């Protein structure tokens, strides 16, 4: 996160560190939909370009954490993963169309203070939303500058129209992607960054008083470059796939 | 069920520090 | 890495 500010305690009970084991080190972000799911980005289990491509042995989930490199105690709790779903129709060949996955723990974990799930958005609430000039919230323990932070950061962005994002890139952009952040006019700056994938961008309904997910951290060109934008992958349109694998396992 | 309602926040009524930024753009 | 030993 560029920009963004220090988290407070229990801001973001549904914020969770994807952890590799071997070297131990932070892999994304990502975000808790249930006791026994987890939602993040496809490109940060899988990426071939890069040789990027984990397995469930890989990886350890950490949920309730605020701080980036402590071991917290009686706070945190560690997950290992059962399985892993990848949408059938990631592209990471060209624009990284439909980059989310489904993570799978092996058993559920307990709620408390500071772990607690995000909604998923339904169609009304996607649609009273998800409205160019509204702000959304991005958190993440990724890098400071396009160095690391010791507590989770966060940082509030307007959702940008759809041909201003278009006109910002030289990449092929769907409808299952979003841009967000401030245009060089607006005089205010922020961004997620590497280390941020995966992460949620959520909104607050003014209906229901209820956080829902929106976004998820995709892609972007540097962090918090003047005319550049952050891509989110768009939930919501991908909501049947979600509500598939869950039925389905 | 319960989600989006945070234990420290909405479920005892307490406003983080920046929400209200949220609020004021929809 | 910067990081403290997990359980
Ligand atoms: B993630 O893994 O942490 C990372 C950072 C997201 C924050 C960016 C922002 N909002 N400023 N995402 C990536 O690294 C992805 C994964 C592979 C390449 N990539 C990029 O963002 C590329 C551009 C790209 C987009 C779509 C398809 C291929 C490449 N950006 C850079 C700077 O190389």
């Amino acid at each position: 996160i560029v920009e963004g500010s220090d988290a407070e305690i229990g801001m973001s009970p549904w914020q969770v560190m994807l952890f590799r084991k071997s070297p131990q080190e932070l892999l994304c972000g990502a975000s808790l939909i249930s006791d026994r799911w987890v939602l993040t980005a496809a490109h940060c289990l899988l990426y071939p370009p890069w040789d990027k491509n984990f397995t469930e042995n890989d990886l350890l989930v950490r949920i309730g954490k605020h701080s980036r490199t402590r071991y917290e105690r009686n706070i945190e709790k560690i997950s290992m993963l059962e399985k892993i779903y990848i949408h059938p129709r990631y592209n990471w060949r060209e624009n990284l169309d439909r980059d989310i996955a489904l993570m799978k723990l092996k058993k559920p974990v307990a709620f408390s203070d500071y772990i607690h799930p995000v909604c998923l958005p339904d169609r009304e609430t996607a649609a009273s939303l998800l409205q160019a000039g509204y702000k959304g919230r991005v958190t993440g323990w990724g890098n400071l500058k396009e160095g690391q932070p010791s507590v989770l950061q966060v940082v509030n962005l307007p959702i940008v129209e759809r041909p201003v994002c278009k006109d910002s890139t030289r990449i092929r952009i769907t409808d299952n992607m979003f841009c967000a952040g401030y245009k060089p006019d607006e005089g205010k700056r922020g961004d997620a960054c590497e280390g941020d994938s995966g992460g949620p961008f959520v909104m607050k309904s003014p209906f229901n008083n209820r956080w829902y997910q929106m976004g998820i951290v995709s892609w972007g060109e540097g962090c918090d470059r003047d005319g550049k934008y952050g891509f989110y992958t768009h939930v919501f349109r991908l909501k049947k796939w979600i509500q598939k694998v869950i039925d389905q396992f | 069920a319960d989600c989006g309602l945070r234990p420290l926040f909405e479920k005892k009524s307490l406003e983080d520090k920046t929400e209200r930024e949220l609020l004021e753009s929809y | 890495g910067d990081f403290e030993e997990i359980p």
